[PDB]
């Protein structure tokens, strides 16, 4: 169980900043490099950048240069970014990895899930659930109009997983975006075991399960 | 410092031998790293010092290169290495990433099942309709959905969305909204998606009653 955990992304307007902060366990974080890579979405990896075990040196992407700063707390076991002057297309999931070896001459071998980092001058505005009601059946949840991403959605607190699409959100006209989920179940069910979906957007702090 | 893939895509079917190439702008010796990103999920390391395998990483990804020329192989593509793979050069700074190479899987067509949703009651009470068309589990990710309200073909008023690759059969999904205010949707009695596929040798549609 070797784990590193990203937190401190979400919506920050033009021109701000933001603390990416990166909690490191299982290996012996002190002895080795890190380093920041991000990736916008749809887009490809890119590397932003590093610093040694011991803060000695550090290297940034000529991307950034003069607006993130890198830095660790060995004591805390922790990494950290500091961004600062942010544009939209510093707009990205950030990810932490640790090096394989030793020596910055190494590869990444573990990177967290990340975080999303959004950079707009628009306003978190939460979804309104709406149930998407029907061999085979399919229902699904209509997730609407919500600002910025992500949202999650699972269905009967996790317990369902076969047969479940959710799709990529969709950005509208209006400037929010929309998903939809779906689960396929037999036809034969409904009017016997219930359908729930459990939707989760963090960034309005609203959970809804909206029951079809 | 630039690093270079191609392809930049590629489809190939289960049991081929894919290749691709990576091309470091000064030479690099070994420092060279392959990595998979399969979508929504976070990137592995397959391969280090330009040949050298992560435990646990199936054998069937092969890496060789020395200076400037590298390649990756994946000598028998099986449904679940359906990703995108990335090159690294990590000798020096910049730790730079190449351009990334999406990988997609064979396969034999298959027909979407079409399901139709109308607009639940909670929602024209908000003041909107959303209708929904889902496509299920078809191949390949071509598909035509035109949207009929009273036989009207209709246009400029539908969103689209498809989800990624299954990684067990390779197939796709889609979700089609036909959106319009209530207004148009209780001027009208018959909602329906024509669904076009290669899979079947005519086209598929759907319907409901109500408004």
């Amino acid at each position: 169980e070797v784990q590193l955990v990203e937190s401190g992304g979400g919506l920050v307007q033009p021109g701000r900043s933001l603390r990416l902060s990166c909690a490191a366990s299982g290996f012996t974080f002190d002895d080795y490099a890190m380093h920041w890579v991000r990736q916008a979405p749809g887009k490809g990896l890119e590397w932003v950048s590093a610093i040694t075990w011991n803060s000695g040196h550090i290297d940034y992407a000529d991307s950034v240069e003069g607006r993130f700063t890198i830095s660790r707390d060995n004591a805390k076991n922790s990494l950290y970014l500091q961004m600062n002057s942010l544009r939209a297309e510093d707009t990205a999931v950030y990810y932490c990895a640790k090096v394989s070896y030793l020596s910055t001459a190494s590869s990444l071998d573990y990177w967290g899930q990340g975080t999303l980092v959004t950079v707009s001058s628009a306003s978190t505005k939460g979804p309104s659930v709406f149930p998407l009601a029907p061999g085979t059946a399919a229902l699904g949840c209509l997730v609407k109009d919500y600002f910025p991403e992500p949202v999650t959605v699972s269905w009967n607190s996790g317990a369902l997983t076969s047969g479940v699409h959710t799709f990529p959100a969709v950005l509208q006209s209006s400037g929010l975006y929309s998903l939809s989920s779906v689960v396929t179940v037999p036809s034969s069910s409904l009017g016997t075991q219930t359908y729930i979906c459990n939707v989760n957007h963090k960034p309005s702090n609203t959970k809804v399960d909206k029951k079809v | 410092i630039q690093m270079t893939q191609s392809p930049s895509s590629l489809s190939a079917s289960v049991g081929d031998r894919v290749t691709i190439t990576c091309r470091a702008s000064q030479g690099i010796r070994n420092y060279l790293a392959w990595y998979q990103q399969k979508p929504g999920k976070a990137p592995k390391l397959l391969i280090y010092a330009a040949s050298t395998l992560q435990s646990g990483v199936p054998s069937r990804f092969s890496g060789s290169g020395s200076g400037t020329d590298f390649t990756l192989t994946i000598s028998s593509l099986q449904p679940e290495d359906v990703a995108t793979y990335y090159c690294q050069r990590y000798n020096r700074a910049p730790y730079t990433f190449g351009q990334g190479t999406k990988v997609e899987i064979k396969r034999t067509v298959a027909a979407p099942s079409v399901f139709i949703f109308p607009p639940s009651d909670e929602q024209l009470k908000s003041g909107t309709a959303s209708v929904v068309c889902l496509l299920n589990n078809f191949y390949p990710r071509e598909a035509k959905v035109q949207w009929k309200v009273d036989n009207a073909l209709q246009s400029g008023n539908s969103q689209e969305s498809v989800t990624e690759q299954d990684s067990k059969d390779s197939t796709y999904s889609l979700s089609s909204t036909l959106t319009l205010s209530k207004a148009d949707y209780e001027k009208h009695k018959v909602y329906a998606c024509e669904v076009t596929h290669q899979g079947l040798s005519s086209p598929v549609t759907k319907s409901f009653n109500r408004g």
